[PDB]
RNA sequence: UUCAUCUAGACAGCCGGACGGUGGCCAUGGAAGUCGGAAUCCGCUAAGGAGUGUGUAACAACUCACCGGCCGAAUGAACUA
């Protein structure tokens, strides 16, 4: 009912992302280092756990 | 309006004007609200939250003689009795569903406008097609559609189109070839619309007959020209089957154009306030305001607007008769499954022909209870025959079969009752095909039961459910003095709920079954406060374990008496599962001749026919898979030891050494006995303390282990949502025995062994993993040894044993062969 | 015949059912091997093979999915060797 | 630098003997069909692919195996390649402009023409019928199989397709990148 | 400080190829490149790993390496402090 084509444009700005394993910030999916300085811009990341 | 008890009797006589249909609705798709918009409207009366239970509510309908001028089925008159049954929402309550179909032919299918057909709607749909029942859809909540979403004209039509589309699909996959056209189309005026909440409903057919006038277009052509490519040209007035014309400009679909157009205009002018369009469109549709209905504004105004345009009953009661079945054509193709036995019998042929005075064939589909001091009623369908207040009936119990006595009480009916949903009314008689009731059968029949008069006539079908009682729980009294009330109260429960089930455990606990947790609690509430009426207790249903070994003892067992005179030498070796199986299947009998038995146990199960013709005893219970094989040829007074021996054996086989629990697949091989001469030092008092301690020591050397039950669940799930289940077996050790099914039906049935300690709440997780799409058939399968040491409070089996002891208040450790050995 | 890796396409029209076989990798080590590697090894894990076989395999690849598109003989020295754990023919394959 | 340098010796060899060749373009290929067209001619016509490998062949026009490269070099652009033959053109040309036919829709790829589809049942049981639901395509039950209700124009000309719409199209057998490896430049002796 | 890519035409980018044996050895309730251990082969070109991830009940399907269209000089991996 959300049309899979828009439920991709939707996830593009919600699920399609990256998370810093230390501050949890929502970075771009392709980002290599966290843009926050609380974790000194770390390279340790993980794709934002895709829902199911 | 009301009808006298005698008009019901006279009206029921014409099975052609007998409408027996129920409800095919999803949990909250608005069935109760809609079905009761019909009572408040055209509901018949006697002469002068959660749906916990239900009955068959009856309504009257005086149709148009020319509407019945197109009804294809044997139909005589316009004096119709509508025996409407209310099937429960929610799943779990699929017991009442299966049973409400056995006492009907057709059924009313309800669907949500925006929630289309969720899993429960197709659950009820697949159940109706497995009962050969023909349905009729109704898309309710069209108000929450053009209000909670303000949906537009063309978009709304398509919304319904898809609703139709998805339903026909499940209908055609599980349909009947013996019925032909079953998937109801809005093109054939067999799927209405409306709002039970707003008090209205309408079919295309209502306007096809109201517009044949202003067009000279017959009603068969009106509704034909309203669904699909069927368009119109409001520029030349030429109904063209193309959305655009020569200018290439888009038109309105006839349905969204003439029929639906009023509706939106009403809402906005009514809700949003537009008094310059309310009285205006009022007369354009020929709607008439009177009194306080005239002054009304807002959402109140709109409700009453439809109560003058398309009042509920109107097209609703219309279709029920118009296309749905009556006993007549209905039983005339159903009779096969409705009678499980001779489909060519004279009693089964009277049902298929539908004879009101033929042999009395009435089946109580549910013992409908009441605040009648613990007494119920005998609610069921009278396939053929007349109920006489005192008539002698053959109470054929489903166990019973024509050439036997097994539960068959041919007694007579005290009083008889007419069903009215919640109203209890005493009638005289009742003709074939109609569903009625009868008090008095209760104290004779158990839950469900077939009734006849002819001894040739076999039993009818006892549901099939597919739902099955999977859940389990222990119910112990919170006061041992009121236990007697529980025993009786538990009995009443079974009778009440169609798929509910009470039964004793191997642990003594009174295990209680149900379908779902929702289900089970509803049952427990009616149990602690009503059925029994004493504070209960619901604990996890404790499993039984058969302590067992996996090899012959690490050394020969040596046990001596307490006075010290005799000692016993031997070694216990685990028997093949299929050999201990033969013991419990009644092939290797404990009452057999040691030769005949030993030849079939040696030639068939590969043993030494010496110790096989010397197989002393079975244990425990005398029929148990634990036997004592004789291998002592030197012992002089063996005869004064065989009896006292089986005594201390029957004690250890019915109470092991790991924590005092039974065993299984333990063939103890007797190799020696240091006997005496006088049975004064060879009596029970010497031989029993030895035989018991002997067995124990030998066991803890024979490599202990523990045996737990293993299930066999067959989950009926649609092939697309099958992913989740595979993973719930993946979480609770689920070896998939197999996976069979049918080429045309997606419903993939799946067999898979499931260990009892991993099925405690399984149903819920299985249900949450794939939605309630999966229906598990849990029927305990076989016994299977685990894979952890009993003396290991860290391994699977070990942890169990430790928890098992503290429960019975036993000795913490796992006492071994050193603590049961008698050395110098 | 063939027990494991048996990709079997079924092609039927109005009643007439057709039995059509793609004679895969597992089907060739059995169409060549006698009963010692054609049966009784279900409870056994068959991982034994060294013996030379020959040109009979250029036509054995004639029944295996013909989607390779070049030389029949040369492609099998590769397929039948490092993919088949029960046969090493002329030890050059690998 | 391994392959480019050793390939220089190979490239030069077939070009050094033969006096007949075809400049053929693609990109909308398929290893399967591509390497399967090499099978139609595994002795009549050899297919060699390239890139800046013929850009060193601008520096190769310099070598002069025969100075007539003044009618070949300047056609270096596109997923184009070698077509080695010493038999007549007209004959191998009927052949070359006939082995190019198959590509369906990479669900989201570049769509081109107006999609006009006829309304009849395709003989496939109701498996992907839930697709048709939230896609807007009136359907019915005609002998168990799914029957199309209109000669509807599902997808428009020139737009980024969706996975759900090209899935039903994949079972309707619509593969529109159909064409691919044909000709560009022709030259003899 | 190394290491070895590059106008002969890199890195990145955008256009589209990403095949076969093969649902490879079994192992399989089920495993087709993507539960698991062993093989990691050459047929052929520009290439396509018995396959880099996503996904499937397994398939489908998406997507990489490889390889090709264009662009045209760096600037890429690894370590040092
Ligand atoms: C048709 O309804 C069936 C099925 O639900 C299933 O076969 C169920 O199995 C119950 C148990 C049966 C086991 C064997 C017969 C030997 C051990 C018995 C059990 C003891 O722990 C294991 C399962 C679960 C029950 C424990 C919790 C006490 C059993 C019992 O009846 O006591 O029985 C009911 C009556
Ligand atoms: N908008 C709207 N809501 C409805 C309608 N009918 C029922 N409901 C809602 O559904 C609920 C009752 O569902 P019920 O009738 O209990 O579902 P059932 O048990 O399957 O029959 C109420 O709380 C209503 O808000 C309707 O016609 N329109
Ligand atoms: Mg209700």
């Amino acid at each position: 009912i959300i049309e899979p084509s828009l439920k991709a444009l939707a996830s593009k700005y919600n699920c399609d992302k990256s998370v810093c394993r230390k501050c949890y910030a929502r970075l771009p999916p392709r980002a290599t280092n966290c843009r926050k300085r609380k974790c000194g811009h770390t390279n340790q990341l993980r794709p934002k756990k895709k829902l199911k | 309006v009301a009808f006298t008890v005698d008009q019901m009797r006279s009206l029921m006589d014409k099975v052609t004007n007998v409408r027996n249909m129920s409800v095919i609705a999803h949990v909250d798709h608005g069935k109760s609200t809609l079905t009761d918009s019909l009572v408040q409207r055209a509901g018949i009366i006697s002469a002068a939250g959660i749906t916990i239970k239900s009955t068959a509510i009856s309504l009257y309908s005086e149709m148009s003689d020319e509407d019945v001028k197109e009804i294809k089925q044997k139909t005589d008159g316009n004096s119709f009795l509508i025996n409407l049954i209310d099937s429960p929402g929610h799943v779990d309550f699929s017991s009442e569903v299966t049973a409400a179909l056995r006492v009907t032919d057709g059924a009313l299918v309800v669907v949500d406008t925006i929630e289309g057909v969720c899993v429960q709607t197709e659950t009820v749909l697949r159940q109706a097609l497995g009962e050969r029942i023909k349905p009729v859809v109704v898309i309710n909540k069209v108000d929450r559609a053009l209000l909670e979403l303000q949906v537009s004209k063309e978009d709304l039509y398509q919304t319904f189109a898809r609703t139709v589309e998805s339903v026909n699909v499940i209908v055609s996959t599980y349909a009947d070839e013996v019925l032909g056209d079953v998937q109801v189309y809005p093109a054939r005026g067999t799927v209405a619309f409306g709002s039970g909440l707003h008090g209205w409903a309408f079919t295309i057919r209502q306007f096809a007959t109201r517009y044949a006038k202003k067009f000279g277009v017959d009603k068969a052509k009106m509704m034909d020209r309203l669904w699909g490519d069927s368009f119109f040209n409001p520029k030349t007035k030429k109904w063209t089957n193309k959305d655009t014309d020569a200018e290439g400009k888009p038109l309105e679909r006839a349905f969204n154009m003439f029929i639906l157009d009023p509706i939106f205009r009403l809402f906005t002018a009514i809700m949003n306030f537009k008094k310059d369009e309310i009285p205006v469109l009022l007369e354009k549709l020929e709607i008439v305001l009177k009194g306080d209905e005239k002054d009304l504004e807002g959402k109140a105004l709109l409700k009453v607007v439809m109560r003058k345009f398309l009042p509920a009953a109107d097209a609703l009661l219309e279709m029920i008769v118009l296309h749905l079945p009556s006993p007549v054509t209905a039983q005339a193709y159903r009779a096969e499954q409705l009678y499980e036995g001779p489909a060519d019998d004279a009693n089964c042929i009277a049902i298929k022909n539908c004879d009101p005075k033929a042999d009395l064939m009435l089946y109580v589909s549910k013992m409908v209870p009441t605040s009648d001091k613990g007494r119920f009623y005998a609610f069921g369908r009278v396939f053929a025959g007349t109920v006489k207040s005192g008539q002698k009936v053959r109470i054929q119990g489903p166990n019973y079969v024509p050439g036997k006595k097994d539960d068959l009480f041919i007694k007579a009916i005290q009083r008889v009752v007419l069903m009215m949903g919640r109203f209890v009314e005493p009638i005289d008689d009742c003709p074939a095909g109609n569903i009625i009731g009868l008090v008095g059968i209760d104290q004779f029949l158990l839950k469900t039961g077939t009734l006849t008069t002819s001894e040739t006539a076999h039993n009818m079908k006892v549901m099939k459910f597919s739902v099955s009682p999977v859940v389990q729980v222990a119910v112990e009294v919170k006061n041992a003095n009121d236990l007697p009330k529980l025993v009786e109260g538990l009995k009443r429960l079974s009778k009440s709920d169609p798929c509910v089930l009470t039964y004793m455990s191997e642990s003594g606990e009174h295990i209680v079954a149900g379908t779902g947790e929702l289900h089970l609690e509803i049952c427990l509430q009616d149990l602690e406060h009503d059925h029994a009426g004493v504070p209960l207790k619901i604990s996890p249903p404790v499993v039984a374990y058969r302590e067992t070994v996996e090899s012959e003892s690490s050394q020969t067992a040596l046990s001596k008496s307490p006075n010290k005179h005799n000692r016993i030498y031997l070694k216990a070796e685990p028997i093949d599962e299929e050999v201990s199986l033969a013991i419990e299947n009644g092939i290797i009998n404990p009452r057999d001749d040691f030769k005949a038995r030993a030849r079939i146990m040696a030639d068939d199960y590969g043993w030494d026919v010496t110790d096989a013709r010397k197989i002393w005893c079975f244990g425990p219970d005398g029929n148990g898979p634990n036997l004592v094989i004789d291998q002592t040829k030197a012992v002089q007074y063996l005869h004064e030891i065989k009896d006292s021996v089986v005594a201390a054996f029957q004690w250890a086989t019915k109470e092991g050494p790991i924590f005092g629990e039974e065993m299984r697949s333990v063939r103890v091989n007797i190799l020696d006995v240091t006997l005496h001469a006088d049975a004064i030092h060879r009596g029970g008092g010497q031989i029993i303390p030895t035989m018991r301690r002997a067995t124990y020591a030998g066991f803890l050397l024979a490599d202990p282990k523990i045996q737990e039950p293993v299930f066999l669940v067959e989950i009926q799930c649609p092939e697309q949502a099958v992913g989740g289940i595979y993973s719930v077996l993946n979480k609770k050790r689920g070896q998939v025995v197999s996976e069979e099914q049918r080429p045309g039906t997606p419903l993939f049935t799946v067999k898979a062994y499931l260990p009892v300690n991993e099925s405690f709440g399984f149903t819920g997780e299985l249900r949450q993993a794939t939605g309630g799409q999966a229906f598990p058939q849990m029927v305990f399968d076989h016994w299977s040894t685990l894979g952890s040491d009993p003396l290991d409070p860290t391994s699977k089996a070990g942890e169990i044993v430790l928890a098992a002891r503290k429960r019975h208040g036993m000795k913490e450790e796992v006492p071994g062969w050193q603590e049961y050995y008698d050395k110098l | 015949k063939g027990i494991k890796v048996t990709v079997q396409l079924k092609i039927q029209n109005r009643q007439a059912a057709a039995s059509v076989v793609p004679s895969a990798s597992s089907l060739v080590i059995t169409a060549l091997k006698e009963p010692p590697r054609d049966r009784k090894k279900d409870k056994n894990v068959k991982h034994s093979g060294n013996i030379q076989l020959d040109e009979i395999i250029e036509i054995a690849r004639q029944m295996r999915d013909k989607s390779f598109g070049r030389t029949l003989a040369s492609v099998t020295k590769e397929i039948l060797g490092t993919a088949q754990s029960v046969g090493c023919r002329v030890d050059f394959k690998n | 630098r391994e392959k480019k340098a050793e390939y220089f010796a190979k490239l030069r060899e077939y070009l050094e003997e033969y006096k007949s060749l075809f400049v053929v373009g693609v990109d909308n290929v398929s290893s399967q069909q591509m390497h399967e067209v090499r099978k139609e001619l595994r002795g009549r016509a050899v297919v060699l692919m390239g890139k800046n490998t013929m850009v060193r062949r601008a520096i190769r026009g310099f070598l002069s195996d025969l100075p007539d490269f003044e009618k070949l070099l300047p056609f270096v652009k596109g997923n184009v390649g070698f077509v080695f033959t010493n038999e007549p053109l007209t004959e191998i040309k009927n052949v070359i402009v006939s082995n190019r036919v198959a590509a369906p829709a990479r669900a989201g790829a570049v769509a081109p023409e107006d999609i006009w589809v006829r309304a009849v049942n395709t003989g496939m049981e109701p498996g992907k019928t839930s697709f048709f639901q939230a896609l807007g395509v009136p359907t019915k039950i005609a002998r168990g199989t799914i029957e199309i209700v209109s000669d509807v124009k599902v997808v428009d000309a020139g737009n980024k397709v969706g996975q759900s719409e090209a899935s039903l199209l994949n079972l309707l057998n619509i593969s529109p990148f159909t064409f691919g490896l044909t000709v560009v430049q022709v030259y003899d002796n």
